């Protein structure tokens, strides 16, 4: 299976979502996530990002990342002998309506 | 002084429909865990088997990739072996966890089995319950596994595989009859001593299953070589066994440690309790042994003696005779042949016995959500679809376009850019409405396009499918998602949708290869099998915006290219036990889905037994296409030779014609759309009846194609009835077969028999709401409501009360409201009529009040009670027949007389006491409150002229049920007690209060007394008859109107001071509180806030002295709780309260009634809901349709009528 | 020469660590199979209440989504009681899958129960196999729930609520401590000929603990009216029951028919 | 019956642990202690001893 998921604004955190959905399921074995947001054209233009802890400044100092990530469920990787990093044991969410 | 063998099978039954039906169930819990976690245990022990072979074992990934192999004879020994285990314990666990069977026990009851029924006998033999036995059932998996390992092993060893067995693993025994056993051994020793072969590999008797039979078994190729030297009246043929066993001179006792090595030792092994019978060893019954020891000894029968099936009989014979049995009843599970087993077995010791197969307990019925399978496996149904397919912009125009068969090829679109490829457009896609969205009149051309045609058709198809947000469990506002999937055009696409709508839920953007819209409709599907959400709106999408002579040719000569389609659709999504329970407007199931991103054929087949059908039992099939010549050819070829099977023989095996259509011609390709654009025509095709001709023939037909129709598989072009067969059901495929591959097939269905629950809705009268978002909204909605009438006008009788629960039940009220009501649909449409002439001369509608009216409730005296006292009220609607029976409970506990019959008979009313007539009055009042209250009118205010003022107490809270009732109850008990009948009398005159006392004879206070200032110009006065009469006489002296009230105890006089004191004793019991409204109190003639006001001398008062309403009415003006917009309910048996008010605040103000002597009750009550409608109340309508199951049908009515403006 | 008693409770005892442990559960097939069965039937009979009673039901998917209103006391009866018997029924069910222990036998056991388990006991005492117990426990959670119901609404015609209720029910029992059960009916007997209530609203004895303690019911505002004149050294204490049971003077058999009239009829 | 003790076996029975004794009062007092209930799990078979797959 191959799926380019996008919700709002955690499409990575969505995707991962239902990628360990999908492992839970049984449908795959292995999954590889992780989405990306490099920018293509620069369109640069005020001259803030983001103040030291606080919110007098205007923007928001995006920034990119192409991460990615391998999934298995865990007692498969203990009978495969793989380096496991960490572990997700639970995972939920809602939409917040208000 | 029955016993009952248990008796398992051996590798010759074949379990490949048993594995089958067992993956198939789901009902049971135990089953499905053991059937998940048994493949798991294969995996492992597979996983640690020599390389030769892992190599050669099959590459799986559950267990229903196994049936289909062991079907063709190309499975190796250790998966055969461990499939018939897990077949074996699988059918026993069923038939004792959901066929509810009593589980054996050690004093009527015995275990047996042969080769492979010695290992799940011995599981079988330890546990005492279903439960008990899982954990032993996977141990018995894995040593099965181990000991086919070991057999396949030793057999390849001995003897390799030869060239030309194509997969199939040959077979290592056959069975012989005509010669006794000693017999088969004397010739089997000659033909050794004269051939001269290596002892480890002679021929050797496997077993002896009779006097006359046997079986032989050796290498394939040595067994041929022997079997060749058997004459022609020793018949031979093959048995499904791949591996040797049953050989003394093979295995060792080394091999049954390995093969038992793999269980843990312990101490806690569960024993052998029940007796396992075994023919083969030297001693007939085991006892008492361990678990390991138990399977060890069973390993050792299987692989180092030879069974003796001619035992097995007089062994179980001798078991029962030792044991005092008379008769032995077989329980046979996967025992091939098993029928002989029954005589011959009780042929040896004394018969009896006669069946008792029939239950009459057949089944426990189960509690009211229990019965459905669980969450996972529900068939998905369909409620709505909505289109806007190009040139046709609706589905039933669309339908037409399709069935008439005409091509959209258009040289430019008409308005969208200049000219200087083509395709198929949208005739109407910058068409859009800005105000029913909130959106700015100038925003909308940054809106895509595509955005607001999928707004569009999802809440059409909202509309359509009867579901109002936040009205049921299953469609909460929380538990319903969009799946939305877009294409590569050029994240808000589903946002929006949930935002307006105000849908919380999940909301995605799935973008995958080429099934963009069918993988979203599967996950959506999943994400509903799994309970993630229980409501789904899916929908593909394409539009075009910024830049091969047929319509994307299908499967002929000419078809390398193909035609880019502008398409949309959005489905409706539900569960189908939730959405029958709601009674929504099923159109389709969908059984099963399945996905393949490679393979070809074997999908079909795999997603045909996942649903357990037959492959004739389909009857069409769809196809999506992509534009080139071998993906068509390939797609057809593909799904006609996995559909239609050719007969060995060659002739017509499949009977039902197997039609095939593909939407690609008549209106092109979406590319993403193309999914749901079939899954529509599909719909369309259901609900039609009516397989549409095909077009393509266009400079060929390709009969050429391979395997297009040989035998019932016509695609004739002229349409052919498809009519429903009785009692039957059609069957639909869906492949969508794309050149990166993603070949997903799901199985479509026609939705259930409707319910039949006629119950003719006895209500006389009925009311039908429109609602709009603006004026020209609301006079389209209006003429497409008129036009549906007419269209509509003779459906039959039982038309207009579904009609209302449609249009009242089972939509969003917007603000600008219009209603009608009447007795037929000719009344509404005269209505109808007659409301849209008044608006298109010249009249604007307005939004009623933003948040609501107000109401004032009003209750009334015991002057206008008669006969049947709302008994049509009590003998509909549960909830008040409910509550009067609760008071009528309350009230024969607590010692006052019974009030049920008062409305179930409407005969006692003759010759009610007058204690009896006071407390119905109340209860009446009470219960009628209440159930108004239900339908969503909240009082702000209420009053109370007379003995109803209780009443008014709880409508306030000021009182509990059971307090006011107590304390009318005593009221009444007390004055029927300590007075006599026939002592006073009242009289109402309409005067002023100067002319009273200036024509009557005596101050006030001595002669009369002013009983009730009702208003400002009448008047009623009471007191002893003479002066009754002395005051009528005085004042028709002048010529003054007056009369005599028939009320035999003159409340609020003289009568009641002598039992003031226990009144105030019995008043000081109840608890008094705050009120939640204000209370306009005649008797203090004011306004109440407080509880302070209400102490216990508050019923004394009120129960002594004068009435007073000109004053109270007054007051309540005076602070602005009253003015001339609230709206007047009186609740009563007649309208007298709110005259009275009227008068008071003054004539323009609006009344209504509940209940009238004469006039239909629901004629009022009708008349007042509508009324309350266009006023802007939110009153719901869901209850009060609850008790009418007749008019409980969704229709399918027009289309919200859009004002649409051009953009862009 | 031993004998195993199986006894349930009442309302008292808090379940919301056993439900929550319960949910917890994932390597039983039968508790996880119940528990979430359970729920579909539960919102079933719940969707048969009174449009006041429904009205006053908080919304849910499954029963984690109760536990923290059960916490909270803002849960009504008509839910509470089924929840309890969930709970019970669930905690028998893994004691005896997965605790592999045999299922109680008429050789050598005998089950009992008090104002909720009465109920389970039937349930327990007519299957023999926890597999054949899960339909019959069902059948009982649909009974609680509509008893729950019955009892729920015959107390808030009785009397309502308060404005300062804030989600919260308040409490209809109390437990009473250093009187004998004798002295303190003949003492309510007292109090109710002294005043003057209608005979559906004065105090009663609920159950009699022993010679040292004992229970009282009523309405809440009646109740802390009664608790009042208890001086010392009585002790009185507030349980946890939101409805009025055990009243001979407030139900009789037509409300048993009502309740139980959720099993169809028939010979199996 | 004849028996001469009562195991106790309360299921969310508040306040259970007085329970035990005072059945046992009624009885001839020969209520053997035998605290012990061995209960060491067969070990599961390789592979299925992980939880199902859900969760």
């Amino acid at each position: 299976p191959s799926y380019t998921i996008d919700t709002a604004c955690s499409s990575s955190l969505a995707a991962l979502h239902m990628a360990c959905n999908a492992l839970w399921r049984g449908e795959v074995d292995t999954a590889i996530v992780g989405g990306t947001n490099v920018l293509t054209n620069p369109d640069m233009t005020r001259s803030g990002n983001c103040k030291t802890f606080d919110d007098e400044a205007d923007g928001y100092c995006r920034g990119e990342a192409v991460v990615t990530l391998i999934l298995k469920r865990l007692p498969d990787a203990q009978a495969d002998k793989d380096p496991i990093q960490a572990s997700i044991l639970g995972i939920a969410t809602n939409h917040s309506a208000e | 002084a029955q016993m009952r063998v248990v008796a398992f099978g051996d590798q010759t039954y074949d379990c490949s429909e048993a594995v089958s039906q067992l993956l198939r169930v789901r009902d049971d819990a135990i089953v499905v865990d053991f059937l998940e976690r048994a493949p798991a245990v294969l995996k492992a022990e597979l996983a640690r088997l020599s390389s030769e072979q892992q190599e050669e074992t099959p590459r799986f990934a559950t267990l229903a990739e196994l049936v289909p192999r062991y079907r063709a004879g190309t499975l190796n020994p250790a998966v055969s072996q461990a499939l018939t285990c897990i077949a074996q314990l699988g059918l026993f666990i069923r038939q004792h966890s959901s066929g509810q069977e009593a589980y054996p026990t050690a004093h009527d009851s015995c275990i047996t089995g042969v080769c492979t029924g010695a290992l799940t006998a011995v599981a079988v033999g330890s546990a005492s319950s279903v439960t008990a036995l899982v954990p032993l059932a996977l141990h018995t998996v894995a040593v099965a596994v181990r000991l086919g390992a070991r057999a396949w092993e030793i057999g390849s060893c001995l003897a390799d595989a030869r060239r030309g067995a194509n997969g199939r693993y040959a077979s290592w025994t056959s069975a012989v009859g005509g010669i006794s056993p000693q017999d088969l051994q004397d010739r089997i020793s000659a033909y050794t001593a004269e051939q001269a072969l290596a002892s480890v590999s002679v021929p050797y008797l496997s077993a002896a299953v009779g006097p006359g039979q046997s079986s032989v078994s050796a290498a394939p190729v040595i067994l041929d070589a022997f079997l060749s030297t058997l004459l022609r009246p020793l018949t031979t043929t093959r048995l499904p066994i791949t591996a040797p066993y049953h050989a003394p001179h093979l295995f060792t006792a080394k091999d049954v440690q390995h093969v038992t090595d793999c269980l843990p030792p312990s101490e806690a092994w569960p024993t052998v309790r029940i007796p396992i019978i075994s023919f083969s060893r030297d001693e007939a019954v085991s006892r008492g042994a361990s678990f390991p020891a138990a399977m060890s000894e069973a390993v050792r029968d299987c692989l180092i003696r030879p069974i003796a099936l001619d035992r097995m009989a007089v062994s179980i014979a001798n078991h029962a005779r030792d044991l005092g049995k008379d008769s032995v009843l077989p329980s046979p599970i996967a025992l091939s042949f098993s029928d002989k087993l029954g005589p011959q077995v009780n042929s040896h010791l004394p018969g009896a016995k006669a069946p008792t197969p029939e239950l009459t307990s057949k089944s426990i019925p189960s509690a009211i959500g229990a019965e459905q399978q669980p969450m996972a496996k529900s068939p998905i149904a369909i409620l709505a679809a909505s289109g806007r397919f190009p040139q046709s912009s609706s589905m039933d125009q669309f339908w037409d376009v399709l069935i008439n068969g005409v091509d959209t090829h258009e040289l430019v679109p008409p308005t969208r850019w200049n000219a200087a490829g083509f395709g198929c457009w949208l005739h109407e896609a910058g068409e859009f409405d800005a105000a029913y969205f909130n959106m700015s009149p100038r925003e909308a051309p940054q809106v895509d396009p595509a955005q607001r045609l999928a707004l569009l058709t999802a809440t059409e198809a909202l509309e359509q499918a009867g579901v109002v947000p936040n009205r049921t469990s299953s469609t909460q506002k929380n538990r319903v998602g969009v799946w939305y999937g877009a294409t590569s055009n050029d994240a808000f696409i589903p946002g929006r949708v949930n935002y307006f709508h105000k849908f919380s839920g999940p909301s995605y953007t799935i973008d995958t290869a080429c099934s963009s819209s069918l993988a979203a409709l599967h996950m959506a599907c999943n994400a509903l099998w799994r309970g993630e959400v229980d409501t789904a709106i899916v929908g593909g999408t394409n539009v075009l915006t910024n830049p091969r002579s047929g319509n994307c040719k299908t499967f002929d000569d000419e078809a390398d290219g193909y035609c880019r389609g502008e398409a949309v659709v959005t489905l409706i999504l539900k569960r189908l036990p939730d959405a029958q329970a709601d009674k929504d407007p099923i159109q389709a199931s969908i059984l099963g889905i399945a996905t393949n991103h490679s393979a070809q054929q074997d999908l079909f087949q795999q997603v045909l037994t996942e649903t357990g059908l037959t492959a004739n039992d389909i009857s069409v099939c769809e196809m999506a296409g992509t534009g080139t010549q071998a993906g068509d050819s390939g797609e057809t070829t593909s799904v006609v030779e996995t559909l239609a099977p050719l007969n060995r023989s060659g002739s017509a095996v499949r009977t039902t014609p197997l039609y095939i259509g593909a939407v690609k011609s008549n209106v092109g390709h979406a590319e993403s759309a193309a999914g749901v654009s079939s899954l529509a025509k599909i719909l369309l095709m259901l609900k039609h009846s009516k397989i549409p001709p095909h077009v393509g023939i266009k400079t060929k037909l390709n009969h050429r194609l391979p395997d297009l129709a040989a035998r019932n598989t016509h695609i004739a072009r002229s349409e052919v009835p498809w009519p429903r067969p009785k009692n039957g059901k059609r069957r639909v495929l869906l492949n969508n077969f794309s050149a990166a591959g993603g070949n997903t097939c799901l199985v479509l269905e026609d939705a259930p028999e409707p319910e039949d629950s006629q119950e003719v809705d006895p209500r006389e009268h009925h009311i039908v709401a429109l609602s709009a978002k603006t004026p020209d909204s609301m006079v389209n909605n209006l003429t497409n409501m008129i036009t549906w009438i007419d269209k509509h006008s003779g459906d039959s009788l039982a038309t207009l009360p579904q009609l209302s629960y449609t249009t009242t039940a089972r939509r969003v009220h917007h603000r600008h409201r219009a209603v009608a009501t009447g007795t037929d649909l000719l009344q509404i449409r005269s209505s109808l009529q007659e409301q849209l002439d008044r608006r298109v001369s010249g009249e604007r509608s307005i939004p009623h009040p933003p948040n609501g009216p107000s109401f004032v409730l009003a209750f009334t005296g015991q002057g206008s009670a008669f006969a049947g006292m709302g008994v049509d009220l009590y003998k509909r609607f549960a909830s008040f027949r409910s509550d009067i029976a609760r008071y009528d409970q309350i009230c024969e506990g607590m010692s006052l007389p019974s009030i049920k019959a008062m409305f179930e008979d409407e005969k006692v009313f003759s010759t009610a006491s007058p204690t009896l007539q006071q407390l119905t009055h109340v209860c009446f009042q009470m219960a009628l409150y209440r159930l108004w209250k239900s339908l969503g009118v909240q009082a702000k205010a209420v009053v109370g002229h007379a003995l109803g003022e209780y009443a008014a107490l709880y409508a306030a809270g000021v009182l509990s049920q059971s307090d006011t009732l107590y304390l009318v109850g005593r009221r009444a008990q007390l004055m029927e007690k300590h007075l006599s009948q026939g002592t006073h009398a009242m009289l109402a005159v309409r005067a002023k209060e100067e002319a009273i006392v200036a024509a009557i004879d005596g101050p006030p206070g001595e002669a009369y007394e002013f009983s009730c200032r009702n208003g400002e110009q009448r008047n009623v006065l009471g007191g002893t008859v003479a002066q009754i009469q002395a005051a009528k006489a005085a004042l028709e002296a002048k010529k003054i109107r007056c009369q005599y009230l028939d009320t035999p105890m003159a409340f609020h006089t003289g009568q009641v001071d002598p039992i003031l004191p226990e009144l105030l004793q019995v008043a000081a019991a109840c608890s008094i509180q705050d009120p939640q409204i204000p209370v306009i109190s005649p008797a203090y003639g004011k306004v109440i806030r407080s509880a302070k006001d209400f102490q216990p001398e508050y019923f004394t008062h009120h129960c002594r002295s004068s009435v007073n309403m000109v004053d109270a009415l007054q007051s309540a003006v005076e602070e602005g709780l009253l003015d001339k917009n609230v709206i007047g309910l009186e609740i009563g048996p007649g309208p007298v309260v709110t005259q009275f008010v009227k008068e008071a605040v003054g004539t323009t103000m609006q009344t209504f009634a509940s209940i009238n002597k004469d006039k239909d009750t629901w004629q009022l009550m009708t008349q007042a809901l509508a009324k309350f409608y266009l006023a802007g109340a939110s009153v719901e309508w869901s209850r009060y349709h609850e008790d009418f199951p007749g008019a409980q049908k969704v229709l399918e009515l027009p289309a919200y009528g859009w004002a649409l403006k051009n953009y862009w």
